[PDB]
């Protein structure tokens, strides 16, 4: 899921 | 525990030569960039990196972009120490949370950088996704006008990562860099926040973790490991004493006057 937050 | 001189000796030996670095706002404030009522006309600080706010009002963000364009700030000793690690063949990857672009400015090649909150160097149409070099919108920003897509009229946004957005594709390098890390250097950030906080744990238990930070917080505090080293205090001071210990004093001065 790598997202900012 | 090991000491700052041990780590220094490990690098000096070149026993450590795949350095993975993570940096944050603490390395930028000595260049005179603030971290934090606020005059930017914001409902709250974070609205400056939210897409619905930005759609409603792109002006505050563009004021920040104008301020962070090249020529307002220069790199400091901390950036130039990282450049030296690169120049000595020691840098595997530099992960940065800052958006001031000063890592690139200090002459660290893009291929070594993961600008995890993106960059002003390029920009993207919010509507049709057309890419554009940041030069292409420079004049509009530099004039306080909102730059618009030459095909669809959509606002063109510099490639700063906003809340809710995926981290840049190059962030996927963490999947290979962190197991390959022979040394983890954390400068000027606590890395309180995901996915950065977990990344501190993705290195191999044998790998020293050196924090140069004001206090001792984050997962280096929460789940310390045998070979961690803290060097608390002013970041600049800490880096300078590391530099001192490596014997890189003259090389640092050489680099600093070559570049600035
Ligand atoms: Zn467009």
């Amino acid at each position: 899921r790598h997202k900012k937050x | 525990k090991l000491s700052l001189q041990d780590v220094a000796e490990l690098i000096r030996a070149r026993a450590c030569q795949r350095v993975v670095v993570m940096v944050g706002a603490g390395i930028s404030t000595p260049s005179g960039i603030p971290d934090f009522l606020q005059q930017y006309d914001l409902p709250y600080p974070e609205a400056i990196f939210e897409l619905p706010f930005f759609f409603h009002n792109p002006k505050p963000f563009f004021t920040l972009a104008k301020e962070l364009y090249p020529g307002n700030y220069k790199p400091n000793v901390t950036h130039y120490f990282l450049r030296l690690l690169h120049d000595k063949g020691l840098l595997l990857r530099l992960y940065t949370q800052n958006i001031d672009g000063l890592e690139r400015v200090s002459g660290i090649p893009a291929s070594k950088l993961v600008e995890a909150h993106g960059t002003f160097a390029s920009a993207t149409c919010t509507v049709c996704q057309r890419p554009f070099p940041g030069e292409d919108i420079r004049a509009d920003v530099m004039a306080d006008r909102v730059p618009r897509c030459p095909v669809c009229t959509g606002v063109v946004k510099p490639d700063i990562v906003f809340f809710g957005e995926p981290l840049p594709q190059r962030f996927l390098l963490h999947v290979v860099d962190f197991p390959m890390a022979d040394l983890l250097l954390i400068l000027g950030t606590s890395l309180e926040v995901e996915p950065f906080a977990s990344l501190t744990e993705a290195v191999r238990s044998s790998v020293p973790r050196l924090l140069i930070n004001r206090d001792l917080v984050g997962p280096l505090a929460w789940h310390p490991r045998s070979r961690d080293v803290a060097q608390l205090g002013d970041v600049v001071h800490g880096v300078e004493s590391l530099v001192e210990l490596l014997g890189w004093t003259e090389e640092m001065r050489d680099l600093v006057q070559r570049e600035t």
